[PDB]
């Protein structure tokens, strides 16, 4: 077992997943005026995967801590540098409430059950680029802003609708400044290194994933979020796996299958928590709080002294908080 | 089944999640998080007679004893099953950074 | 120290406190400093028409704004006043957690 | 972690495992069982202090709670950590048969 | 809640023509189908003394016997005649019938 870098075709694939913002400002100013505005200045990553196909952006809204239900009308001024197609995945908020998205040229406003869509308006116009410039603008067009965020492209855009008490009834632009209530998710792989020792198996499975650090200034335990579903295709599958989840650290590990069925172990010396899914899905052994041994050859030594042996395959990421687990057909 | 709803919506005594407001300045003394300054994470507490979700035969078997002998004191306790983890914001240098603090909020308890 | 100070790190900014004895920083930020080694470090710049705080961690080895740090260990953040020309200068330096959050700039009386 | 030998050898305050003896009969009322008519059951018990071998982050969090706050009444539980089964040997009809009772016997505990 | 039955096979009792005695018989056993009844069986006899306990199904007769004392929740032996010895038969449904043997209510 030789330490090479993983392939992409590997069963484990190493991601590091972040919630952050290239900046933004929060204002609880905008009480007064009857329309709040939310300003989202996308920003075109460094990817080369977006050429041609328009870019379609997800939306999440949701009422923020302090309030169950929002009823007042949101107005989104949406900036983007190109059109894209914004499926605001609303949750949690009233229907019927008019929601202005303003969009560049070629944007559009999709909703999940159409009572959102017939209530709501879209309306095209053209917008600077610029963060101050689009600020002004928006100043100008509705005397105030509830809140402004540039954030890099991404799929999904988390949003907790309200006006947060705790920010100032002034928005400015803070390169420091990030909030839970505007975060955009990202994903990107990770370096890794790692064997396969045996093939696929039908009967059980034995994959391993080592993690040293899960990339946090901190001395605390965070999440380490383990995904498990069929490497291609839909159709659900009857496999048994061997998880060996090594952490240097202090890292509680959520691992989460879907559209998989079998006897799934689980081994590692942290606390480790099952989504509903995988508990459903799949019967897991309740894993033994063990001071497994350090290192990829001793731990690989101690499983095959427990009989989960051969290892289907041993994984290390040095740095991450992700980890997507596939079972070949 | 003994999530916040259900010891929420009805009061019981037994083992379940009761509220609890997390303070990481005053409550736990933490100041190396920016925000959330305070949060939920709901304890579990409340006993668990013999009829029971007690996984464990052992648990049960705990129970009986103390049932027959009451005066024992080794009963099974209550204790969280599922934790949610709780996301936070704080800066380390000049950088901003999101993370997730694992197994801090607390939604099922179990007996054992 | 393993577990590195956490320090109140807000840039430089206007400051209402001149010359007193004890003040606050009165810094939202509470960040964690990069490294350990690097302990929490405050200045105080006083011109003719502004006054402006800077609170961040920085490497007592390190000379900051053209001046060494001897007053790292020290546990509460003493502020000596430096040669800076025309503006007054003063710098403090201190390992403690947030403790250039409070910024004593004479203790004495 | 923490072995029955750890904490009979030498006494801990700690979260620990005490020793109990639990009959079938008498205390369970398992009178079905042949042999042996009871056995030694020891359960977990003994404060949680900050400073011992905890793995929960949430009993940590809970920990820290009670130093920073004393009267709380929400404190980490010592709980089972690792339970022995227990192979006993009794007769269905008149077929000898032995089996195992899992989880009978404690071997480690946990706070939590 | 658990049911205690004798289920010894044919053993020596100590206890002959007495008004009642403990169940002497140490093995316990979990009958094979829930509906069998705990049949205990007495022959005492001047050369020696013999009883049995097992558990079958009323139905069933034992030994050739027809067991029409299957009802009863408690043991009670039924006197009958037998070439060699007296028989004593009861039959229990209850749960614990080896809390005590009662061959007869009067003294």
């Amino acid at each position: 077992c030789e330490l090479l870098p993983v392939g992409v075709g590997h069963p484990v694939q190493a991601m590091l997943k972040s919630f952050t913002a290239l900046s933004g400002c929060a204002s609880r100013g905008t009480t007064s005026h009857p329309q709040e505005v939310h300003i989202i200045n996308l920003r075109k990553g460094s990817a080369q995967g977006a050429r041609e196909k328009t870019a379609e952006v997800a939306l999440h809204l949701r009422p923020i801590q302090s309030l169950h239900v929002h009823q007042k009308p949101l107005v989104f001024i949406l900036n983007s540098p190109q059109p894209i197609l914004w499926k605001v995945r609303t949750e949690k908020l009233a229907p019927g409430v008019k929601r202005i998205f303003h969009v560049v040229e070629g944007s559009e406003v999709h909703f999940e059950v159409g009572n959102f869509s017939k209530s709501g308006e879209v309306k095209v116009e053209t917008l600077p680029h610029g963060n101050e410039h689009l600020l002004n603008w928006a100043h100008h067009r509705y005397t105030a802003v509830t809140s402004f965020s540039e954030l890099r492209m991404a799929h999904d855009i988390y949003i907790k609708v309200g006006e947060d008490p705790v920010f100032s009834e002034t928005c400015k632009i803070d390169n420091k400044f990030l909030s839970l209530n505007y975060l955009a998710s990202y994903i990107e792989p990770q370096p890794s290194t790692g064997c396969v020792l045996s093939g696929p198996d039908h009967e059980q499975e034995v994959h391993i994933i080592e993690l040293q650090a899960p990339n946090s200034s901190s001395a605390f335990q965070v999440d380490v979020i383990v995904d498990l579903r069929p490497l291609d295709g839909d159709i659900p599958l009857h496999r048994d796996v061997v998880l060996l989840l090594k952490g240097e650290k202090s890292v509680n590990w959520v691992i989460k299958a879907h559209k998989v069925m079998g006897k799934l172990e689980i081994m590692t010396s942290d606390t480790v928590s099952l989504s509903e899914d995988t508990e459903r899905l799949m019967q897991v052994s309740k894993t033994v709080k063990q001071k497994l041994p350090a290192g990829s050859q001793a731990l690989i030594q101690w499983a095959e002294e427990n009989g989960f042996n051969p290892v289907t395959s041993y994984t290390n990421t040095p740095v991450a908080n992700h980890f997507n687990l596939r079972l070949r057909e | 089944a003994l999530d916040t709803n259900y010891c929420f919506s009805s009061t019981e005594k037994n083992c379940c999640v009761r509220q609890l407001y997390i303070d990481f300045r005053k409550d736990l003394g933490w100041k190396w998080i920016h925000e959330p300054k305070g949060y939920h994470a709901n304890f579990c507490l409340g006993p668990c007679p013999y009829i029971w979700s007690l996984d464990t035969q052992y648990s049960k078997v705990l129970a009986l004893y103390n049932q027959h002998n009451p005066g024992a004191s080794a009963a099974p306790c209550c204790v969280p099953q599922a934790l949610e983890p709780l996301p936070i914001v704080y800066y380390v240098g000049r950088k901003p950074k999101v993370e997730q603090l694992s197994n801090m909020i607390v939604r099922s308890c179990k007996c054992s | 120290v393993k577990f590195p100070q956490l320090c109140k790190f807000c840039d430089v900014r206007f400051s209402t406190c001149d010359n007193q004895k004890s003040c606050m920083s009165n810094c939202s930020i509470t960040s964690i400093c990069e490294k350990p080694q690097e302990v929490c470090v405050a200045v105080w710049r006083k011109n003719d028409e502004n006054i402006t705080l800077e609170t961040v961690c920085h490497d007592p080895k390190l000379p900051y704004h053209d001046f060494i740090l001897e007053d790292a260990a020290s546990p509460k953040c003493i502020m000596k006043e430096k040669k800076k020309p025309g503006e007054t200068f003063f710098m403090c330096s201190c390992s403690s957690d947030e403790c250039n959050d409070n910024i004593i700039f004479s203790e004495e009386y």
